């Protein structure tokens, strides 16, 4: 995604308003840029954050913030890759993982969530201890 | 293993919680 594509997917008015909400001295921190990206429905990972940081440092001008948002687009995202990641841990091929198991996965590798973030993400999907991870991934991409 | 896909999942969880 370049900025032109980005501004067909998100509303530029929101992009600007959210920048104004968080900016200081005409610039926005990467943490606040990621917060804005999420509000706009985008899903940055640490890969995207480290990329923009290498280019511009941790405090972005408006145009650099636009370039960051374009990096956050991720058109190739899909449910299948997520299900397959969880299915890796589903040895008995039940289609289920417990909340404890999913919490472990989410808080151990990659851009690890805190225990509370993981608990809150899981409890929000289901009151029950056994999670149909296929249904969970469909819901997370909703 | 499968780290890229895990990062995408964690990214969507952070998105949804925002």
């Amino acid at each position: 995604a370049d900025i032109q594509q980005l501004e067909e997917k998100v509303d530029e008015s929101d992009v600007r308003i959210y920048f104004n909400e968080k900016s200081s001295g005409g610039k926005i921190s990467i943490d606040n840029a990621s917060y804005n990206a999420r509000k706009l429905g985008l899903a940055p990972s640490s890969i995207d954050e480290k990329k923009i940081k290498e280019l511009y440092g941790d405090n972005l001008t408006y145009e650099q913030y636009l370039e960051y948002l374009s990096i956050c687009v991720h058109d190739k995202d899909n449910v299948e890759e997520l299900i397959k990641m969880f299915a890796h841990f589903d040895n008995n091929c039940t289609g289920y993982l417990t909340k404890s198991q999913m919490k472990n996965i989410l808080t151990t590798w990659g851009d690890a969530l805190t225990d509370q973030e993981a608990i809150d993400a899981l409890n929000a999907f289901s009151s029950e201890d056994n999670i149909d991870y296929k249904l969970f991934c469909e819901d997370i991409l909703q | 293993k499968n780290i890229p896909s895990l990062l995408r999942l964690q990214a969507h969880l952070r998105k949804k919680m925002v």
